[PDB]
Order: C-alpha cells, then structure tokens, then sequence
C-alpha cells in the first residue's frame, strides 16, 4: 500500500489516469491576465477559494510570463534548489537489509533520467501552491520502472466539495475524480498555514504585479502623448466644409511642420499636452519590485541588498540568515515530498516483503555549508596539543572531505 | 444579534408530584398538615399498577 | 491524566472531536478585509474582545495574504524557528528509567512524519494569538500513535462566556464546546500580558496595515488620473443635442488627439488634473513598513538595519541583542507547548506506570550560538600552561564538537 494506507492495485498502473479524459489534452489557456482590473482579480481569487482553480492557475501562468522581475526571482529561487547535490540515506540505525534497500534505491535514482525535470516541475508548487506530476509505470521484466514524468497543468484540477484540502481531476462531474494512488507526485509547499487554494505565493504577489502593470502601462501612454503640444484651431462663421477640412489637416500636420499660414480671422491655440514627470510611476514600480523581492527571496539580499564585502565569514553572513533558511526549507519540503511519493512505490514494488512505513529510506539534500578550511586548520593543532580528542568523523563530514576507504 | 435553542420541557410522572396548596404554618398540624403532610402521606401511599 | 489533571478516557480518542460537526468543514471565509475602514476595523477588534473571534481570524488571514512586507517578515521569523535542531532531554538528574523513557520519546519524534508541518502550524499562533492542531490517534497493536496533525482555522473557535481565557468550539450553542483532552495541541505565545483575544501580534500590526493599504490605493488612483489634463467644452445657446454630443466626443478624444477644430463661438479650457507628488504617500508607506518591521523582528536589523561589517564578533553583534532574544523566546515557548501537549500523552499512553508530572522529559531546541574557534583555540594553551584545569565537557559542549564515544 501507499504511505496513507489506501489499498494499492497494480492493475491500474498500466495506463495513466488521465488517458480516459482525452478532452483535457485539447484545452487551451484562456489568458485571464489580459484586461485585468482589481475587481476582476478579487473575483478570481474569491472564486478560487471556492474550488474554481482553473482561472487562478491560468492567471498565475500569465503573471509568471508577463513580469520579468518576478520571473527572474522565481527562476533564481528554483535554480538554487536544482543545483544541490542529493543522496539517499537509510533510516535511523538501519539494519543490513535496510542499508541494501537504500543503496538499491540510490542506484535507481542515479540512473533514472529526467530527475532534474521532475524537480523543476515539482518546484512550480512554490508559486502555484500545488504541483501534480503524472507517472508512467512500465515493467522491464519483474521490476516496475517510472517510464516518464508528466507535469499536468494546475488548471486540470479542482477542490472536493466535501473537502477543501483534497484535489480532484476535472471529469465534467461536480465532484471531479479522486487522484489515483501511485499515479502522481503532488508537491504542496506550505509557506502559510491554510487551505490549498490560499497556499500559493502568487496569491501574495498578485497585487504588486497589478500595481506595476498599471504603472508601466500608464507611463507608456504618457510617453506616447509626450512631445508636441495639442493645438486647437478656430474658424469664423461662414467657413465651408472644404475649408474646415483644410484647417483640420493643417492643424493635424502643424506639429511636424515647422511653419504654416492661416487667415487673420482664424486662430490656433497651443495647449499643454502632458506636463509632469516619470517620478510617480517609477516610485510605484520600485515599491512593487521591492515587495516582490522581499516576498520571494527575503529583504536582506534582494530588495535591501546586502552590498559587497568579502571575507572568510562573508559566506556565512550572506547565507545563514535568510538565504540558508529559505534554501533549507525548500529543500526539506521537496525531499519529504519525493520520499513520500517516488521512493515508497519503488521500495514496495521492486523489492520483496512489506517493510514498515516508519523505516522507509528518506531522500536527503546536501545542505552542507562551506566551512573556512584555513581558520579551522589553524585551530585544530592547538586543541589537539592541549589534549582534546576530537573525532575524525566530525572533521571529515564538516569539511566535505570523504573518509578513507 | 440572536441566540437559538431547540429544547423543551417534559412531564416525567404525574403520580410523583402534587400541587394546589393552601399553604400556611399557623398551627402545629391543623394548618401545617393541611398541605405539607397531605402531600407527604399521599406520595408515601401512592399506588401503582398492582395495588 | 493530562498535565492539567483533567481525567483522560481512551474511548474518545478513536474519533476526532470535530467529526460530529460536519457543518464546520463546509464553511468559507467571509473575507472581511475587502472594503475595510477604520471604523469597521475598530468594531471587529472590539467584537473579538467579547468572544467573536471568527471575524478577527478571517481579517488576520486576509491581512497576511494581502500585505507582501508583513507576509515576508512573518515567514522569515517562522522559518528561523523551523531551521533549528532539537533534542529531547531527561529531567534534572534523571534515573535510568527516566533516561530510557526520554530516549524512546526522542526516537519516536525522530521517526514521526509531519513534525515540520506541526511546528509551522503551531507558529501561526504568534500572529493569530492561538493555534489549534487536532490529533488523530491510532493503535498499531498496543502502542498509541499520532496518525496525523490537522490545523483547524482560528475561526472555528470562540471564548467561553464564563471565562475569557478559555477557548471553545463553535457547535451552534451559546457556550460552544470544551476542548477534548489529548485531542489538540494549543499554542498560545504571549508577546503581551492579557487575555487570549488581545494577545495576537496582528492586533498590533492591524493599523499600520490599514494605513499602508489606504496610501497605496490612493497612490494608484492618483497615478490613474495623472497624464492628460481635464478639459471642459462650452457651447452657446442654440446648440442642438447632436452638436452637443459631437462636442462631447471631441472633448473626450481631444487628449489623445493632437489637433482639433471648433467654431469660434465654442471654447475648451484645459484645467489642472492632479498636480503634486508621490512624496506623501511614499512617506506613509515607509512609516508603516518600518513600524511593521520593528514590531515583528525588532528595530535593530530590519527597520533600522544593522548594515554590513564582518568580523569574528560580527555574529554575536548581529544576533545576541534582539535576534537571539526573539529566537530564544519563540523556541522556548514552542518547546514548552510541545512538551506539554505531545510528549506527555505519548509518555502516559505508550509506557507503563504513572510517572510524576514534574519529572516528564522536556523538548529542547538547540539555541547554541557559533563561538569563534580560532580566538578560543589561541586562548586555551595560555590558560592550561598557567595551571587552570578547564573541564573538557564545557569545551565540547560550547564548540559543538561531540564527546568521544
């Protein structure tokens, strides 16, 4: 069975759950970001709270695509995880059989193509609040294998009417369809405590995005109007339609044309077009960008930048507060999700027996922080000459150097 | 602002209660047993099915 | 029994208390932050003081979602705790049986999945003033286990009419329902001395949030109006309705249109639209953000930033004042809550006998601060050559290096 105890039947693993839903694969995103107003955004969020996640997912995708600063921040945050070395470790004080199981799982993950793509797809749940990856199960004789990992759009799911924390497929029915066991890797990182609909970071970031969009569009319009002044022509009674058209064309082309002549009975008045500055717009854009930077990566390095300054402890100063905390949180949550969803089916299908769930191997990301070799290498000799018996295992582990074999 | 209730009273047994008192405490019995002792002895000797 | 002495009956542990309240699970948040005015906020707070916590909880959730700066600060503060290593220690001068009990509890917590989620859910009480997590109890033979931890919204509870410090479930009755023993982990951090309703940090942070919201909305409106000037057209007596409509459309499109012609009998006046600056709005936003930073994380590193500057003692300078105090306070309160709520039921259900409550093991968070290895390693040799007999236990404990085994 799975970790949650639901019965597992190997018959349903031959075909993906969504195969019998050919309607989903033919859908196109509705792009709800175009022509978006604060009222529309509020309605979208409220409806999403009630189980209509399609519009929210499409809006989040558009928001990711249309904002360069937000996209850069999210990409940097995800690439931070994608570059971490990982390993599979056996449970606490594991036995020989458990060690062998962990070693086999580690070897299987090493030789499993598409792991990086799986991690990238799973990390989308950081912003979207939940990411679902469908599994393709195949048999190369007697051992089950994940053939491929398919990322399904968040717009394909909904909320259970009887449960606000349980996701279901959109199968044209009011209650949707329950997710098949062992058929998905659902990643639901928890930045804030609440239901799944409210758990996305883009829900926090939506309003600054709209503020920045409005400011940028208004600035573009004002830059378009800038330049020549608006000038209005006046004509006396008894001016025919042809003369009216001639005066109109003359006024229209007068800005580009340096000189022109009109009868003394006519008049042209040059009125202010748009006089001001870009200061308000740029102030709003800077405020929104700082808010986005703080919300995504913390207000110590991105928005209120940590500035330059090297040194042996500079790495620690830059990392440990804020950056290390965020990195560790994301890595630990991703590792927990993976150990729950991918490691367990492999252990319970590819190996004999029914090992207890509490003793399953856990995927661990390498969060080791580079320690100053020179300072500590200076420090050891004094301590050892004093008489302290420092274990070599601690040194080898903390320095990153492996133990002799 | 409102409060809601869904209860109601009950009449458990009418053979284990008594009312309609001309209550008073003038004389030792001639006015005390008028009601207090009439209720007391009546209940002491209330009969059920089977006498 | 529990720590508070209330009788404990194992019959009620088979089902959650809220299972018989299926009405709660179908509710949706009312979103009281939309269209919020200072009078509405004051009424919400006053009503919450009187036992109506639903509106206050929903307002706090909206406040958390709609403010990026506040959300970033709270997330950073909580992630600070989530990254701390923890251990279970036996009581003062504990005996062999007590040491065995503590070791078994430590092993059980290590192998208990969902601990990080439990800590995150509990830390919500920092801002909300109280967090309730429901327990699922199951028997794997002869030993009780917490199957899962469920975080219930603060909107599901209320105040006892006869007690302002005791929370109760909303069961449609005036007095609510008392919390089941051993069925919840209630975390109520105490930033300020008072009742539970007034104990939330969001109660302090509400007003700066409203100030910032008003300033941002006003700035957005003023940026929308900025650009072209308002221009008013005037027409003489005897102008028909069709000519009036033509003049109106001409005026409406005149700002975008560089040139136009009107009869000499008409007139168009270009009046100031909105002339000023973003300085007042931005000043208010900065004031509110500084207030929020000071209230959440202290006015030494976040609002009045500590600036750069490394060194051996830089860690101490940055941490010990403000940051270390806040970290230690939060960690100690969380550890006390956990030791009270989760450790005790495990000890009194999973082990024989009736150990005294005063001798229960206590969960301890690792608050050890990194000490300068180089300076102290320089220092020891002089002291030891002088003649001082410094214990090795102090060195091993303070450096973080473990004692040889």
């Amino acid at each position: 069975v799975d970790v949650y105890g639901n019965p597992i039947r190997t018959q349903q693993l031959r075909e993906p759950q969504t195969s019998r839903l050919a309607g989903l694969a033919k859908e196109f995103a509705q792009h709800p970001a175009k022509g978006l107003t604060p009222a529309k955004l509020a309605r979208i969020l409220v409806e999403a709270e009630q189980g209509n996640l399609q519009a929210q997912a499409e809006l989040f995708m558009d928001m990711e695509e249309r904002d360069a600063h937000l996209f850069a921040e999210m990409s940097k945050r995800k690439r931070a995880i994608l570059g971490l070395d990982w390993a599979v470790e056996p449970p606490r004080n594991a036995s020989a059989a458990e060690k062998a199981d962990a070693d086999y799982l580690h070897e299987l993950l090493l030789d499993l193509e598409g792991l990086e793509d799986l991690l990238l797809d799973a990390l989308d749940g950081i912003g979207h609040g939940y990411s679902c990856i469908e599994l393709e199960w195949a048999l190369q004789g007697r051992e089950w294998m994940p053939l491929a990992f398919h990322h399904r759009p968040q717009s394909w799911f909904q909320l259970n009417p009887e449960d606000q924390n349980e996701l279901r497929l959109r199968d044209n029915s009011p209650a949707g369809e329950a997710l098949q066991p062992f058929g998905w890797i659902i990643h639901r990182p928890r930045a804030r405590s609440g239901y799944v609909a409210r758990s996305g970071l883009f829900r926090v970031l939506a309003w600054p995005y709209l503020f920045r969009h409005y400011a940028t569009s208004d600035l573009a319009e004002m830059l378009e109007i800038y330049g020549l002044p608006i000038r209005l022509g006046k004509y006396p009674p008894g001016t025919a339609d042809e003369e009216k058209a001639t005066l109109l064309r003359a006024v229209t082309g007068l800005g580009h044309a340096a000189a022109g002549i009109i009868p003394e009975t006519m008049a042209i008045d040059f009125q202010q077009a748009a006089q001001g500055s870009s200061d308000p717009f740029l102030a709003m854009m800077r405020q929104s960008e700082d808010a986005i930077s703080k919300a995504v990566l913390g207000g110590t390095l991105t928005s209120t930048t940590s500035q330059s300054g090297g040194g042996a402890f500079a790495l620690g100063q830059v990392h440990n507060e804020v950056r290390h905390d965020l990195l560790a949180s994301d890595a630990r949550q991703l590792a927990a999700t993976l150990s729950r969803d991918l490691l367990w089916p492999l252990l319970v299908l590819n190996r004999p027996g029914s090992p207890d769930v509490r003793r399953a191997p856990r995927l661990v990301f390498d969060l080791r922080e580079q320690a100053d070799i020179t300072s500590m290498a200076q420090s050891i000799p004094a301590l050892v000459n004093v008489g302290l018996e420092i274990p070599s295992a601690w040194v080898y582990d903390k320095l990153g150097i492996p133990q002799p074999a | 602002f409102m409060a809601d209730e869904y209860r109601y009273g009950v009449r458990s047994r009418c053979n284990v209660g008594f009312g309609f008192w001309q209550l008073a405490a003038m004389s030792t019995e001639e006015l005390n047993q008028v009601n207090f002792e009439k209720v007391y002895d009546a209940m002491r000797n209330q009969k059920a099915d089977g006498g």
